[PDB]
């Protein structure tokens, strides 16, 4: 009906409005953060022994604070 | 005996058609090339992106080992 008359305009406004709303629908926004948010830029601060904290792990090996593992399986 | 030139024994046929092969294929077909190689190369994009972002990540573990 208008696909003949200006047909750039229909288009356009097809791709902005998939632009807006695809967006919502997504399994991988999540992952978009999660990358985004794990790249240090800053200096890891260590802190001071005990507050008697059982977490927060002092060897780099020890893998008792969250690692990633998504990584490295895409 | 006579020698003038006359059309000796007739000629051919001549065309005059408009003869346009319309080369290509539908539109439809068209679009459908156009998306296919469009996200061939979204896909292949998104692969070198995640596994540059996973080099990147190393290199801040370079300068994070090599600062104090």
């Amino acid at each position: 009906n208008v696909w003949a008359k200006e047909p750039v305009l229909v288009a356009s406004f097809a791709i902005a409005g998939l632009a807006v709303i695809l967006p919502t629908l997504s399994p991988y926004t999540k992952y978009s953060l999660m990358i985004n948010r794990a790249t240090p830029y800053n200096y890891p601060v260590p802190l001071r022994d005990d507050g008697n904290m059982p977490d927060v792990p002092s060897h780099p090996q020890d893998p008792q604070g969250p690692s990633l593992e998504w990584l490295k399986r895409l | 005996v006579k020698q003038d030139m006359p059309p000796v024994g007739g000629y051919g046929p001549i065309d005059y058609k408009r003869n346009l092969p319309r080369r290509g294929l539908s539109g439809y077909s068209m679009f459908a090339v156009g998306i296919g190689a469009l996200l061939f190369g979204y896909w292949s994009m998104m692969r070198w992106n995640r596994e540059r972002r996973r080099l990147q990540i190393e290199d801040f573990e370079a300068r994070i080992a090599l600062m104090p």
